[PDB]
């Protein structure tokens, strides 16, 4: 469960922020002093379209790559075993809990000096990006 | 970076080449990542923090079980910035 | 499949509110009365 809320609350997160801009756009689209309960309900129910698949199979993934692990026989078995249980139920229950509370949840109710650190180096990156992929096979 | 280039900026590049507008619908799936990154980083390593700090009735095999998830969710989001763009920019020139 | 299902729950709206209330605190009661030990009992 420690490991699991590290996880939980990227399932929600996640999904809320692909809806942050997404009522950034309709704000600059449209006018700003008019929005209905419908208008607003459009908006975010539309964050759930992309980034929707792309998180409850993520955590898919997260689950199921993690299933190899009860595999332990004996002692080491018995142990790491309820932890995996608990780390998938837990998964599949923020998950479960991301398709079908989290959006509703989420409708009922300095970034700059970060991205200035960042694109200098990316826009670097993509100069002969197959020199960047000789450092990282020597990582 | 997929959906960067199956926006309406991935209009031009099926059709002919232009690196200096594969490279705009880039340099936009970069900053639309930076505020979901940053913070999924953040919280996946805050929330795994507190159990890296080895003191009381069972925090040995919790901190030996959550370094490797701390440590390894330093170099997987810091180089996977760098290694999955400069890839795919890669990879989309090979079927062209 | 995961964005059709995401219309579903959120057309349910309100069912689905107090399904996930009375399931908080169902689950407020399980964890209220469950046993607890050192380590799962490892012993063959």
């Amino acid at each position: 469960i420690a490991i699991a809320v590290g996880a939980m609350v990227d399932a929600a997160i996640v999904m809320i922020e692909n809806a942050h801009k997404r009522l950034e756009e309709w704000q600059h689209q449209h006018p700003d002093a008019t929005l209905d309960n419908k208008t607003r309900w459009q908006v975010i129910t539309d964050a759930s379209v992309e980034v929707g698949p792309a998180l409850f199979i993520s955590l898919l993934i997260i689950t199921l790559s993690f299933i190899p692990i009860f595999t332990l026989e004996g002692q080491e078995g018995r142990l790491f075993g309820p932890l995996a249980f608990t780390k998938t139920y837990a998964m599949a229950g923020a998950a479960l809990l991301a398709i079908v509370v989290i959006p509703i949840l989420m409708g009922y109710w300095l970034n700059r000096f970060l991205i200035r650190v960042y694109h200098p180096l990316l826009l670097k990156v993509l100069h002969w990006p197959k020199t960047t992929l000789l450092v990282a096979a020597l990582s | 970076l997929r959906h960067a280039i199956e926006a309406v900026p991935s209009l031009n590049n099926p059709q002919t080449f232009s690196e200096q507008k594969l490279d705009e619908a880039l340099y936009h799936g970069a900053v639309l990542r930076v505020r979901p990154k940053a913070m999924t980083v953040a919280v996946i390593i805050a929330g795994l923090l507190p159990i890296l700090w080895g003191t009381g009735a069972g925090s040995e095999v919790m901190s030996r079980i959550a370094a490797p998830m701390i440590g390894g969710m330093i170099t997987a989001p810091l180089l996977s910035l760098f290694i999955i763009p400069a890839a795919y920019k890669l990879m989309w020139l090979h079927r062209h | 499949m995961i964005e059709w299902i995401i219309r579903r729950s959120v057309a349910n709206r309100f069912l689905v509110l107090m399904g996930a209330l009375f399931l908080s605190i169902w689950g407020t009661w399980t964890i209220i009365n469950t046993p607890v030990d050192a380590l799962p009992d490892l012993s063959d």
